[PDB]
């Protein structure tokens, strides 16, 4: 089972969500 | 961790946060950069955690160079937040005008197939492929030389926001 999103990946929203997880990691 | 109350304010009003979500989100920033500063080196850490066996210094670096607005080295929280807010709470629009500011790597207001490799393979590079056929390879070419040439609508070689923004949305 692939990554849900990284169909996404190269229309913009695999790199969004990939960035807001890596903001979410520096805030907890 | 005390944000001055004018400067909740003004963050609050610039983001999709309530007041309070935004002085939570202070206190754990701070908690993990007691400075209030997080630079380049913290950054790749978390991507590193995240994916241990995928090399994510690509991609770490070119979003960082994005959510630090003003070129300074470092993300501040101002920075941090409304960066937070566009990513998680975006509309898709503005998620979408988001990555356009990450895929336009020379900020020459086009995307460009090399540039879109850029991202793509920086992705692949930290979180990896799916296994597949030798013959069937997912290399982050040929899923581009797709991609680009869907959204090229006039087949000019670059992409506009607007032809991006149009690349998953159904009519
Ligand atoms: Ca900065
Ligand atoms: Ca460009
Ligand atoms: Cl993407
Ligand atoms: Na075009």
């Amino acid at each position: 089972s692939v990554p849900r999103f990284i169909k996404y990946t190269g229309y913009g929203n695999a790199a969004g969500l990939l960035a807001a997880r890596g903001l979410m990691a520096g805030g907890r | 961790s005390k944000l001055k109350p004018e400067v909740v304010e003004e963050l609050t009003r610039k983001t999709y946060f309530t007041e309070k979500e935004v002085q939570q989100w202070y206190k754990g920033f701070i908690k993990d950069c007691p400075s209030g500063q997080l630079d380049a080196a913290g950054f790749q850490k978390i991507y590193k955690q995240f994916f241990p066996f995928g090399d994510p210094t690509k991609f770490a670096t070119f979003v960082f160079n994005v959510f630090d607005e003003n070129k300074d080295g470092r993300i501040e929280f101002s920075e941090f937040i409304q960066a937070l807010s566009v990513t998680s709470r975006g509309t898709l629009d503005e998620k979408l005008r988001w990555a356009f500011k990450l895929y336009d790597l020379d900020n020459d207001g086009y995307i460009t197939r090399n540039e879109m490799l850029d991202i793509v393979d920086a992705i692949y590079q930290m979180v990896g492929n799916t296994v597949e056929l030798p013959e069937e390879e997912n290399t982050p070419e040929k899923r581009v030389d797709r991609i680009f040439a869907m959204m090229d609508k006039n087949a000019d070689g670059k992409l506009t926001l607007q032809e991006f923004q149009e690349g998953s949305k159904a009519d």
